[PDB]
């Protein structure tokens, strides 16, 4: 997943993402139901 | 059943990327695809 974003992230800016100097962003949805989740995050996983 | 390699290598080489609308990227080059494949194998060599 790391890969996936960094990859994702090398035009955008500014600074080009290397895995060098990437770490986890998390957080917890708090959501009523798991099934609201409807389509995959931009991204996440 | 016991996953066939030759089998699961077309299935993988189907296997899009993340955000697969715009990314047109397909195959074992995708970062998880090629994670795929090696705990699909990791799981075979189990199940066998």
């Amino acid at each position: 997943m790391k890969q996936e974003v960094t990859r994702n992230h090398k035009k955008k800016d500014g600074e080009a993402w290397s895995l060098d100097d990437v770490v986890y962003s998390t957080t917890v949805k708090e959501r009523e139901k798991e099934k609201d989740i409807e389509q995959p995050p931009a991204e996440g996983v | 059943p016991d996953y066939n390699d030759v089998e699961v290598r077309e299935l993988v080489s189907k296997l899009g990327g993340p955000n697969p609308k715009t990314s047109t990227e397909r195959g074992m080059t995708v970062p998880l695809n090629i994670f795929l494949y090696q705990e699909v194998t990791r799981m075979q060599r189990v199940i066998g």
